[PDB]
DNA sequence: ATTGCATAAGACAACA
DNA sequence: AATGTTGTCTTATGCAAT
DNA sequence: ATTGCATAAGACAACA
DNA sequence: AATGTTGTCTTATGCAAT
């Protein structure tokens, strides 16, 4: 008996349940008598590709600025993050302009190295054509996230909560309440830097900065079960790296690598 | 072995101005120069200078340097001794604490005037610039070649390696023993892929299947 | 392109849109009307009907 | 060796795995140096008591103020739901004013009965003298609810948004996208009105209706086991009603009625 | 209950201007709804029932005279839609319109009981109508007219309360699903369940639990 | 995109559809010839050969 | 009264306040220098050390 | 507020402790003759008697 | 077998 | 134009001892 | 055993 | 003064059939 059901959906808009207990039916009629109404379903599927990240050491850096109160009168500082080994570079400055942002990176640069993409937020500084033309005079690429997602950059970002936090541990368990004075900005920062690059932060066996300066990266994955867009898991594709958050996977014969959804892969047989 | 010894002393490089006083720190196993700039010689810049070259390089083992006012000073050896480092001191000039630190002097030396003649800056280059050029000249200087062999300084620094293997772990095996001869190439959720350390084999194997090896 | 509804700053969802570029993680948007194209979040964006 | 393990906390603040790993140090002194650092653990410790409900009907009502644009130029509703049945209550407005909530509770009285205690925010008519001399009047509790979040009435916000949805899923495919005319105002409401109470929601196996007009309440609940505030699970109650959500158990011997989160409460043996 | 519906529009002045008031009641419970109406319309005619079907359920038919607004094609399309029966009869007949009599005379009294004893004699205010609608409601509902044993609430509804879970099979060690039981609390994949006769309470696997018949 | 076919309320998996931009909940198919953009289940579709 | 930290609108953690009373779900929590009582809900408040 | 044990980096579980706090991962508990309020970590209690 | 433990798996938050 | 991240915390689990 | 199904369990959102 | 809620959806599981 589905054409009361028909109606009861059309002019009242009732779940797949009460329609079944209502007009003595069941699963399947219920079921295509409820997706009918495109009123039923509008929301319910939102795309999530959420995935940057880099492959070597010295291949993709991203870099954000932060208001830290403690640094007064130069609270600015320049964070430098590293994708690929999570190193971190930081450098105080008094003001957000170019000159600054010039002056931060090569400091990263003789620390870690010559990269080959740095990405950023479309900052009114890093886009200055002085910054940019100083930057293809290095001769190293430069990319902007979407202008107005500080979400993209999420790494840079997260290195900034962490190392906000570490600063404000080393501050107040020194006996600086509210701020800093001039004497002790420098070691503070460079304390900072010693203990988050030269030690291991949660559960990673391996030290940042031997990451950077020793990495392993494997010539070729282990078969794996993936989560080809087509639906279903997809067998023949070789993960490259996979991180507690996210992961990499080849192609066997387009040699592809692809910054995928971790949920979207698992090991394969 | 690496990070044994280093080294240090200051230099007035009256190019710089008013920040003209500078100090330079080197390794001795691997020659690898690091240095920061102080407008004063007092001992709180210069022990921001030291905590900056371990930060960037480690913590060395022992330091050795001259008899200055602060070298000596008791706040910078409770500092040092709080960090566990063995000073040492010798005469202001000695070709045995002072060995290398004057090689390191002259080649900075040269290579901030070649900059400044290489961006047209003769008798002082203003304040904008000056960390610029240090970290340029650190740049140059480091990762760069100036002697005649095949390893740069951070070359002979870190062992800077590409490795391609994980960490070497026991497998079990289905009749309850475990094995060695296998290192872990992907540490994935529920299932860690392990290859055999002779044929080249990878194998999906559950998480409390396999243990560390040694 | 097949119309798409987008969230904005004020966290509604607008109609009158659609893609022309399909990114593994992004997305080029367009308005129906304006016809002006903006690059979008993938995850701020829910598809129409 | 923790001499230099105590050193190197408070000089670097180091997390325990790394402190392990530095000095030779296993699991236990790497804990106990670690939470010695007042400053490495700060926040982790955030009290959630979650627990508004009523018990029988007509005991507890709850009340809010919704801004339906598509009713205009009468925008204002106001909603009522019994929190022991999840019965429903709206009527139409066009102000804000005290006169409205009498109307609203009047009708409401007159579909569902006399309640006991009615909980809503400090609306601006909401303690009006008019309003609360009437209520008096009526003779029925009035409670407010924190002054600021609007998060106590968290049953009448989630019937609200239920209410907007399932209206806006009626005009809408009634063929009216901005707006309903003045004519199909009451007909929409009272569609909805049917809609809601006199068929069951989700899956429960109740409709509102009867949940209201035939509830069932157990005079002696099964034994069950509770994580009293001391931390641990106690052996020694019952529960009275666990819903989906969040429960409510009686003691004993005290004979109290609480209301708790579900996570508290396990079944016994 | 719910089988038969009455009807009727009625004058009154002191609810100007909106002084249209509709009535509908039911056979077996005498439940009673009421409407303001500023002008009697076929769409105000709409308006009722839709917010009398949801105080009261969907009734079986209904039964009114052959008014204006009362025989349109948009009413009985809408009657159709909702598959509810009309008989229309006519305008004051007894053996169609019999209980909407009591059901005027008590309106009516209710009505100037209420708006002489909140102090007003000859208008209420526009802003006080729906309060004086909704209380003669409640009245004429929740409380018992004349030698009534049960307001028309009791007999609409049979508002009784039960105190024991559905009926519910078990499953027992042979396997088999043991009827005569029920669930007291739906827990974390455990419920309480009890035997109707022994009065003793056991938490079982949710697996293990299906209802009767 | 791809020629698919989508599952009809009639028992006809019809040909001509090519999905443009293909969710996880569902997708956005285009006819060949009427070329007009609609979004059908993910449940409501299936490829060609 | 021991020193808890509670939250405002702007998401901050200000110290400096007392809890007098404990809720169920809720807390009134007394400033040390403003010396008043507000109420506020159990899962706005964190301590300090 | 009930007797406690409190644990100090000593060695041993000291009483003279009532518990006014209790926290999901911590209480504060406040000695009878230093009427003093401090924040321990639930681990470092347990019941007195 | 029961308790305790060592680990693993999963959840939360906040960065202008 | 060009996409979340992960340290920290919590709970669950299997083993090892008892 | 393999596939599908019937069910249960878990997860997200948004409401001034 | 007085505390999140739950419909909708997705994923996982087990049994029954093949
Ligand atoms: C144009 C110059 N500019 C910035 C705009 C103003 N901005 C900048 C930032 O650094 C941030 C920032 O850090 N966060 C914090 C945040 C919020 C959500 C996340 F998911 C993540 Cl990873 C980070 N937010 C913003 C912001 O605008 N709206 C939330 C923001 C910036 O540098
Ligand atoms: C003073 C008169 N007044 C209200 C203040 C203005 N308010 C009133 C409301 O009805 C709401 C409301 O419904 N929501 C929506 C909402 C947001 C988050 C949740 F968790 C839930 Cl449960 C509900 N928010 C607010 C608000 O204040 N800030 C978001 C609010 C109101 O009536
Ligand atoms: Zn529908
Ligand atoms: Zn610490």
């Amino acid at each position: 008996p589905l054409r009361e059901a028909k109606d009861l959906h059309t002019a009242l808009h009732i779940g797949p349940r009460a329609l079944s207990k209502a007009c003595n039916i069941s699963m399947q009629q219920a079921r295509e008598v409820v997706q009918t109404c495109p009123h039923c379903n509008s929301a319910p599927a939102l795309e999530a590709g959420v995935n940057p990240r880099g492959l070597g050491p010295l291949q993709i850096w991203q870099t954000d600025f932060t208001l830290e109160p403690r640094m007064a009168p130069r609270s600015w500082l320049a964070v430098t993050v590293d994708t690929a080994s999570s190193a971190i570079v930081v450098t105080q400055h008094g003001r957000v302009t170019s000159v600054a942002v010039q002056h931060h990176w090569a400091t990263a640069i003789a620390v870690l190295g010559r990269p080959k993409a740095i990405k950023t937020d479309n900052g009114s500084c890093f886009t200055s054509k002085s910054t940019r033309e100083w930057l293809a005079r290095w001769g190293i690429a430069h990319t902007t996230g979407i202008p107005g997602n500080s979400q993209g950059q999420a790494m840079v970002e997260r290195a900034n909560r962490l190392l906000k936090d570490k600063i404000r541990v080393l501050a107040e368990g020194d006996g600086f309440m509210k701020r800093i004075p001039t004497s002790k900005q420098g070691e503070l920062l460079a304390k900072a830097m010693y203990a988050l690059n030269h030690f291991e932060r949660g559960e990673n066996t391996k030290t940042p900065i031997q990451k950077h300066w020793r990495p392993t990266v494997l010539t070729e994955g282990p078969p794996v079960k993936i989560r080809i867009e087509t639906g279903e898991w997809e067998k023949g594709w070789n993960v490259l790296v996979w991180g507690r958050g996210y992961a990499a996977v080849k192609n066997r014969d387009t040699d592809k690598v692809i910054w995928v959804p971790s949920r979207k892969v698992k090991p394969d047989i | 072995g690496p990070l044994q010894i280093w080294q240090t002393d200051f230099t007035l490089e009256p190019r710089m101005a008013p920040r003209s006083w500078l100090a330079v720190t080197v390794d001795t196993a691997s020659s690898a120069i690091v240095v920061t700039q102080h407008g004063r010689v007092t001992s709180v810049a210069v022990q921001h200078h030291w905590a900056t070259a371990i930060a960037v390089l480690g913590r060395p083992k022992a330091i050795k340097t001259d008899n200055g006012s602060c070298f000596t000073s008791k706040s910078t050896r409770e500092w040092l001794a709080r960090w566990g480092i063995a000073h040492t001191t010798g005469i202001p000039g000695n070709s045995q604490g002072q060995a290398m630190v004057e090689r390191a002097n002259r080649l900075l030396k040269d290579k901030i005037r070649v900059l400044a003649e290489g961006d047209g800056f003769m008798k002082r280059i203003p304040t904008s610039k000056q960390g610029e050029l240090l970290a340029k000249a650190m740049y140059a200087l480091n990762h760069f070649e100036r002697g005649e062999n095949t390893k740069t300084p951070i070359q002979k620094h870190w062992r800077p390696t590409v490795l391609t293997e994980g960490p070497p772990v026991k497998i079990r095996i289905e009749t309850g023993e475990w094995e060695k001869g296998w290192n872990v190439l992907v540490w994935g959720r529920g299932y860690a892929a392990v290859k055999n350390r002779d044929t080249d084999k990878v194998i999906w194997v559950p998480s409390r299947k396999v243990k560390p090896d040694i | 392109g097949p119309p798409v509804k987008i969230r904005i700053e004020t966290g509604e969802w607008e109609k009158g849109w659609n893609v022309l570029v399909w990114g593994r993680g992004y997305a080029a948007v367009k308005n129906r009307d304006t016809d002006k194209v903006i690059w979008v979040p993938s995850r701020k964006v829910k598809p129409d009907i």
